[PDB]
């Protein structure tokens, strides 16, 4: 409906996953090293123009306001229950419906994110609501919805 | 730690890199 502020905190450390330097944008380099981690392979041409398309400004690089301009146009996104199940593929790595705590944990390695067994058991948590010990796909839509 | 913040913002990410950054 509106932009709520827990949204912008989650849209905060989306951007911060990209901008690895942390020094406030995302330029093409930072945004290739993460395609390349979860799997995507695009050219430096492609890449040029991704940032292009949502650089509404036009100084080459992506700040949060522009990042946010984006996400908020996402939140409305009719192509939004396929884009849920195709991120979900990227981190279910066997392909059997359900996200185990190595699966999560590889994702976010891979994202050079450092967390701990006990960091990464908590997120699990957070989404499993079966109390199986590992989120399938109902339960990542149901967060993510 | 907020688990859930971090675990939606991963996945965040993860539906703009298979969706070519829109
Ligand atoms: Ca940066
Ligand atoms: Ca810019
Ligand atoms: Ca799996
Ligand atoms: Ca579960
Ligand atoms: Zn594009
Ligand atoms: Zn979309
Ligand atoms: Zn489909
Ligand atoms: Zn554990
Ligand atoms: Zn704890």
């Amino acid at each position: 409906d509106q932009l709520t502020e827990e949204q912008i905190a989650e849209f905060k450390e989306a951007f911060s996953l990209f901008d690895k330097d942390g020094d406030g944008t995302i330029t093409t380099k930072e945004l290739g090293t993460v395609m390349r981690s979860l799997g995507q392979n695009p050219t430096e041409a492609e890449l040029q123009d991704m940032i292009n398309e949502v650089d509404a400004d036009g100084n080459g690089t992506i700040d949060f306001p522009e990042f946010l301009t984006m996400m908020a146009r996402k939140m409305k996104d009719t192509d939004s229950e396929e884009e849920i199940r195709e991120a979900f593929r990227v981190f279910d790595k066997d392909g059997n419906g359900y996200i185990s705590a190595a699966e999560l944990r590889h994702v976010m390695t891979n994202l050079g994110e450092k967390l701990t067994d006990e960091e990464v058991d908590e997120m699990i948590r957070e989404a499993d609501i079966d109390g199986d010990g590992q989120v399938n796909y109902e339960e990542f839509v149901q967060m993510m919805t | 730690f907020n688990a859930r913040r971090k675990l939606k913002g991963a996945i965040l990410t993860t539906m703009l890199a298979t969706r070519n950054f829109s």
